[PDB]
């Protein structure tokens, strides 16, 4: 009874490849040859965010496209303004391991988590000259990798415990949980209309899953390694993840299958971040060896290189507008490139 | 006519220590500005004063050798009054950086001062200008010949005068070098105790990796201690000055290599 | 036991299985052509003069 | 920098580094260590007196006007390799181990061997601890030390034994210019902050003198 549940499970994957196999009929590559490529960028570092005390483990941007976060194992979550290198803000974590942060996109909250298994919520429009904790959200029982808000009242937190959970930060309890992942879940991305998001995991899948359904709906796996970065393609259509195996990975949600692939002879370090440019011309990929690869998502021709930290380059973001991209380090000195 | 000798020896090997400490310089401010983070460390601003002083010490030695016996009295009394003072920072800055090696190997914990190196610099940078002060205000400076053993001018300087009393010279020089060796000596010997007072507590006696590297640390500084005594007290005649040459050149390559070595990876 | 995941994973892969996918061609086409859409308001892949840029 | 808006703005930035600078210089005084070790090593209680305060547990005691944090990162059963580069500045490992257990031996043995030779860890110094002597040295008698380790066939003594298991773990370094402070401790009439003391005082003094070249 288990045995042939076995040979029709072997069956049915057997069938979606046959599919996959059969709805591939030119390689992108083939297609975009006529295309002609972009010059050499040189991006120059326009100001240097300095004040961490330890290594920078997260940050994300603001939508009104000045603001940012940062978070870092010196227990700190300064909230800077990248115009005037101005630190608008420094909320005192009550845990110091921490190891993502996000901004809502109204600008109004903060969230925090990681070796704690808790995703605290900081206010910040507060009447008085002071920023409280909101409300813990605590019902993971591993580290929350990653976190994104959807609205400033609801959350999608994924975990080390495999598991993904939609939070209402309201009431403080979950109000779906995305399962489905045999390893830990590192890394998600929500897609531009905050109905649909993916999610990377240690067993090498990026799966996509539906919001208001709680259901998964497709399933990726190129990879070998661990699925570190991941991030979706400005139309919400693709998406683009990083591994250790120093490969990139662009997918698509359409033809159900990988893309094109982005790889090196001189790069053998595993991604930490990916993130897309305000068309979705660009891939930027934050790597081991301290550098940040500006790649050619339509050619994989690697265009430029960001060789400005001393150590290992943790997070990365492209701005909501498309103006500029900060990259966090271990180093803990955050640098804006334009 | 050895004063030929003497000075064109004296001037090639301070030439040569000159270009390597300009080489450590260089390398410092290149340092500086291509790397973040390296505006915090303390180590290298001590070391780069360091040399630095004794580049700014050989360039006056230089200046002096080069144009004595020439030039109006009171001209080369500042002439040597300067002198004078960058040998005094030369060794308050070997003192302060056996200070430094004692904050780091023997109270190891809670040595956090604000304003460190810019305590070390005053200290370093304005003892010996109260010293030179002093030392100025009671006339002491002027010509000072050599003579070696024949009476005639084998080459002419304007360090201390000689005035049949040389309290200045013995108490300004020669007691500043041995009061700094003191207290070089007794550091390191401090050093040498909480070493091999811990290599009993930790229960590794032999094994123990700072039994080997406080030895060596030991072995070099008596050495460079040893050999800038040999340098002062004996007499600079001829026949002593290649020697001399030569440990400045050795002198300044040691700290030009260490300072490479030690912050270039 | 095992099983009660087993017929969970056998489900949730017959429901994944029985979707409507599209040519390689077309995606790639799409992809062609939001890049040569939005390639005018791209400050990072064309640079902007300084007297825009608000990072100057 | 000249409007109000923007000086007040300055006026927030220069307070907020100044209390940067403030926990900055009050945080750098702690010592951190890491605190591996199998289960039931005694490791909840290696110190007799800890005040502790599921994820990384903490606990703070202090010892000699010097504030000393112990993390627990038992309980996490997450992926280790994926959060382990969180305490890549730590001064030290501490690492207990039960002497009187045969089972959790190469488990403790193993996980010794994959921590003391991890890409992070490959300069964290070890002060590796060997809990439950008086009750090893009692088992010792009635089970020889062959039914944990068959490759054994010294003499069959407290002294030999212990000093063969230490020998055991030890020579899993691989790699130079890191020790591994080892002790015995009875576990039960012992008071063991003095050797955490003077072995992160040899870790810190070894850590300075390799700062000015010494090697
Ligand atoms: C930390 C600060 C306060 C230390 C300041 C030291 C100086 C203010 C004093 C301490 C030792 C004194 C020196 C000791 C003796 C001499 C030798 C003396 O030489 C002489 O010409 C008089 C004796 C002689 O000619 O034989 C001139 C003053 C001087 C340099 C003194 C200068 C003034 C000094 C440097
Ligand atoms: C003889 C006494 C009375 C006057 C000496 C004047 C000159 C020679 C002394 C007095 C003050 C000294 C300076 C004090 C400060 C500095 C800045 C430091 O970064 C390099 C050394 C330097 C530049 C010193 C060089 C020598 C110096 C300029
Ligand atoms: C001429 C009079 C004042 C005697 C000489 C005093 C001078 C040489 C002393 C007094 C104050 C000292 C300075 C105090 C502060 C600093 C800033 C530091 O970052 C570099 C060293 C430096 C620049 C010192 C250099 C030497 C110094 C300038
Ligand atoms: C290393 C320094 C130190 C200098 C000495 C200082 C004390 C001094 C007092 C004296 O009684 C007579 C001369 C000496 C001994 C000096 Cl001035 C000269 O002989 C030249 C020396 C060594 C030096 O400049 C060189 O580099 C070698 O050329
Ligand atoms: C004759 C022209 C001037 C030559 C100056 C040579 C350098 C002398 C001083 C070296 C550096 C002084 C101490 C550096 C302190 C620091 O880096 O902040
Ligand atoms: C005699 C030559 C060497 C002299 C050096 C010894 C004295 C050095 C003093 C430097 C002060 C450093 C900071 C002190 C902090 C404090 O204790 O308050
Ligand atoms: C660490 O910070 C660097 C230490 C390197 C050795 C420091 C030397 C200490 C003693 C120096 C004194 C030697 C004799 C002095 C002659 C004037």
């Amino acid at each position: 009874e288990l045995d042939q549940l076995r040979q029709e499970a072997e069956q049915l994957k057997n069938q979606i490849r046959d599919a996959r196999k059969a709805c591939a009929d030119a390689t992108l590559s083939q297609i975009t040859n006529n295309i002609d490529p972009v010059g050499r960028i040189q991006m120059r570092t326009r100001r240097t965010l300095r004040g961490h005390l330890a290594k920078i483990y997260a940050m994300h941007w603001g939508t009104d496209s000045r603001l940012l976060v940062s978070a870092s194992q010196d227990g700190k979550l300064i909230i800077w303004d990248s115009y005037t290198t101005n630190k608008v803000h420094a909320i005192p974590l009550r845990s110091s391991w921490v190891m993502t942060c996000a901004y809502a996109p109204s600008g109004n909250y903060v969230a925090c988590g990681g070796l704690d298994n808790i995703c605290s919520i900081y206010n910040l429009k507060t009447r008085e000259g002071n920023v409280r904790v909101s409300r813990e959200l605590a019902g993971h029982t591993g580290y929350l990798s990653c976190c994104r808000f959807l609205d400033d009242n609801q959350i999608v937190t994924s975990s080390g415990d495999t598991t993904c959970a939609l939070w209402d930060i309201e009431t403080g309890q979950q109000t779906t949980t995305f399962t489905g992942h045999t390893g830990d879940v590192m890394s998600l991305s929500l897609a531009p209309d905050t109905r649909l998001f993916v999610s990377g995991a240690c067993d090498a899948s990026a799966k996509l899953w539906d919001v208001r359904e709680g259901m998964c709906r497709q399933t990726f796996t190129g990879h070998e390694s661990d699925i570190n970065a991941i991030c979706f393609f400005p139309n919400g259509n693709a998406f683009a993840t990083g591994s250790d195996d120093a490969t990139c990975r662009l997918f698509d949600l359409r033809a159900d299958q990988e893309l094109m692939t982005y790889s090196h002879d001189n790069i053998i370090c595993g991604i930490t971040s990916v993130s897309f440019s305000k068309s979705g011309r660009l891939l930027l990929a934050g790597y081991d060896d301290f550098n940040c690869n500006v790649w050619d998502a339509l050619k994989a021709d690697r265009a430029g290189v960001l060789a400005g930290h001393d150590n290992r380059v943790s997070c990365l973001g492209v701005t909501d507008d498309g103006m500029a991209v900060a990259t966090g380090s271990w180093d803990s000195f955050l640098k804006i490139w334009n | 006519s050895t004063v030929h000798i003497l000075t064109r020896i004296s001037q090639a090997g301070c030439g040569v220590s000159m270009i390597f400490l300009a080489f450590t310089i260089i390398l410092y401010a290149f340092l500086r500005l291509s790397r973040e983070r390296f505006k915090s460390e303390d180590a290298p601003k001590i070391h780069v004063a360091l040399g630095g002083s004794l580049f700014l010490l050989n360039l006056a030695f230089l200046v002096n050798v080069g144009s004595g016996s020439k030039g109006s009295d009171a001209a080369c009394w500042a002439r040597g009054a300067v002198f004078h003072y960058f040998l005094l920072c030369a060794f308050t800055w070997m003192g302060l950086e056996a200070f430094h090696l004692y904050l780091l190997a023997v109270r190891v914990f809670n040595t956090y001062f604000g304003h460190y190196f810019l305590k070390l610099s005053l200290v370093g940078w304005g003892l010996p200008a109260l010293m030179v002060i002093g030392t100025g205000s009671a006339n002491s400076y002027g010509l000072y010949t050599i003579r070696d053993r024949e009476n005639r001018t084998s080459l002419e300087l304007c360090w201390f005068r000689e005035g049949t009393t040389m309290y200045a010279l013995y108490i300004t020089v020669h007691g500043y070098f041995l009061i700094t060796f003191l207290f070089g000596m007794v550091v390191l010997a401090l050093v040498v105790w909480k070493i091999f007072t811990l290599s009993r507590a930790t229960a590794v006696k032999e094994r123990g990796k700072n039994r080997k590297k406080v030895l060596t640390l030991l072995g070099l500084s008596s050495l460079v201690g040893v050999t800038w005594g040999l340098a002062i007290f004996t007499p600079l005649g001829l026949s002593t000055v290649y020697i001399f040459a030569l440990f400045n050149s050795l002198q300044g390559v040691f700290i030009c290599c260490w300072f490479t070595i030690l912050y270039l990876p | 036991a095992s099983i009660a995941q087993a017929r969970k994973l056998v489900e949730q892969l017959k429901m994944e299985a029985n979707i409507d996918r599209i040519k390689v061609s077309k995606a790639a086409a799409d992809l062609m052509a939001y890049c040569e859409a939005h390639a005018k308001e791209d400050p990072l892949l064309t640079p902007v003069p300084a007297s825009e840029n608000p990072f100057r | 920098t000249l409007s109000a808006e923007e000086r007040a703005a300055l006026e927030r930035s220069k307070a907020i580094e100044k209390n940067l600078k403030e926990d900055g210089i009050s945080a750098a005084k702690d010592v951190k260590l890491l605190l591996l070790g199998a289960d039931n090593s005694g490791k909840s209680t290696i110190v007799k007196q800890m005040k502790i305060i599921t994820g990384i547990v903490e606990t703070h005691f202090t010892f000699k006007n010097l504030h000393f944090r112990l993390f627990d990162v038992g309980g996490q059963r997450s992926e280790r390799k994926k959060w382990i580069h969180c305490f890549e500045d730590v001064t030290a490992i501490i690492f207990c181990v039960d002497l009187s257990d045969y089972n959790r031996m190469h488990e403790s043995l193993m996980l010794f061997d994959s921590i003391c030779n991890n890409k992070f860890f490959i300069d964290t110094s070890i002060i590796l601890f060997l809990n439950k002597k008086d009750l090893f040295g009692e088992k010792i008698k009635k089970s020889p030390l062959t039914i944990c380790f068959p490759e054994y066939t010294g003499p069959n003594t407290y002294e030999d034994a212990a000093a063969y298991i230490q020998a055991q773990f030890e020579s899993k370094n691989r790699s130079p210019n890191k020790e591994i402070y080892c002790h015995m401790t009875c576990a039960t009439d012992t008071n063991n902050a003095q050797v955490i003391f003077d072995a992160v005082t040899d870790i810190i003094i070894a850590n300075n003198l390799r700062g000015c070249g010494l090697y």
